[PDB]
């Protein structure tokens, strides 16, 4: 049991950090990611391969590039930032519809939960269109990435639900 | 999607191992004083005033051949007794720099591929140890490479690259194809 994860999301959406709080166990002071992270972490019997891309709007094209044999993909929103909401939604509908991503289920963590005015999971599903995807299975996880809390809740769904 | 990629390097191999892979310079900058990582391409290639490599380049350069590399090794490290060349996959972080600067790349003889944000330890295949100038001992594999990783990856095609030229503001690049469609305001 592999299954290769990409994981995508804007710039700050706290992507290099999931990795290494699952990686090292520990909240690590990050770098913006201009190229790519990766790491593979086993869970509940499961070896993940997790690609993390940048997500700066220059590099965004470079994304494509790394969907063949992806199984699952995380994206992952800054529940704060409600002046990009909409770009979090139409970079995540690009994603999802190019060919080579049709077939990966959809994990997406609605991180920094613990930020005071936090959009929470029902609003992210709303304002990221999920229920205009009909093809695949999806999934809104609370997240703080800081504190670890909802991750392994995330990577339990991914592993519920691909076969 | 196999190809490979080689980098002459004064680091040694434990050192590298270390660091999480071949880092670019504006890596630690940031981090020791909160620079931001320069990601112009551009400016990776024609480097500082003086020519010099800049305290926050964003990019890792390679060249595309083992020749060149010991070429690279021969003329930036001569002064090192003992030096590395590592053998790297390829990856879509990575740009031809002529492709992506046409016409405009200042030093086309590099014949560079640079890969932005830096390498990790897994995609470097192992290396050759050079010692006085000479390659004279066989390649060293890295056991923390990762075929499975890199096998399906190319680098990325010059068409993503041109939006990361970074060319300056009044440069004329910005008036002519491929960048028009990447130009500033104002460019
Ligand atoms: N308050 C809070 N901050 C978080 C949380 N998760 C990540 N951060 C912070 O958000 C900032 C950006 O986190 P990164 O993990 O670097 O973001 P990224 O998605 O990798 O950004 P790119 O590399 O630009 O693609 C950092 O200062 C993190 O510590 C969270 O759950 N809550
Ligand atoms: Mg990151
Ligand atoms: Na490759």
């Amino acid at each position: 049991k592999e299954m290769r994860i990409l994981m995508l999301g804007l710039d700050a959406a706290g992507k290099t950090t999931i990795l290494y709080k699952l990686k090292l166990g520990q909240s690590v002071t990050t770098i913006p990611t201009v190229g790519f992270n990766v790491e593979t972490v086993t869970y509940k019997n499961v070896k993940f391969n997790v690609w993390d891309v940048g997500g700066q709007d220059k590099i965004r094209p470079l994304w494509r590039h790394y969907y063949t044999g992806t199984q699952g993909l995380i994206f992952v929103v800054d529940c704060a930032d409600r002046d990009r909401i909409d770009e979090a939604r139409q970079e995540l509908h690009r994603i999802i519809n190019d060919r080579e991503m049709r077939d990966a289920i959809i994990l997406i963590f609605a991180n920094k939960q613990d930020l005071p005015d936090a959009m929470k999971p029902h609003e992210i599903q709303e304002k990221l269109g999920l229920t205009r995807i009909r093809d695949r299975n999806w999934y809104v996880q609370p997240s703080c990435a800081t504190s670890g809390d909802g991750l392994y809740e995330g990577l339990t769904w991914l592993t519920s639900n691909y076969k | 999607n196999d190809d490979k990629l080689y980098r002459a390097d004064s680091r040694p191999p434990d050192e590298i191992k270390q660091s999480g892979g071949l880092m670019p310079r504006g890596q630690s900058e940031y981090f020791d004083r909160g620079t931001q990582m320069n990601i112009n391409l551009y400016d990776h290639a024609r480097g500082t005033q003086t020519g010099f490599v800049r305290h926050d380049d964003g990019y890792v350069s390679t060249s595309i051949s083992l020749r060149s590399a010991h070429l690279v090794g021969q003329t930036i490290l001569s002064g090192h007794s003992t030096y590395y060349i590592y053998v790297i996959a390829t990856a879509p972080n990575m740009f031809n720099v002529n492709d992506v600067l046409g016409a405009y790349s200042p030093h086309p003889d590099d014949q560079d591929v640079s890969a932005l944000g830096g390498i990790p330890y897994s995609q470097i295949y192992g290396w050759y140890r050079v010692h006085f100038g000479v390659l004279d001992e066989q390649l060293h594999r890295n056991r923390g490479y990762r075929d499975r990783y890199y096998s399906n990856l190319d680098i990325a095609p010059a068409a993503d690259g041109y939006g990361l030229a970074g060319f300056p503001p009044e440069h004329r690049a910005w008036r002519e194809e491929p960048w028009i469609h990447h130009a500033p305001p104002g460019s």
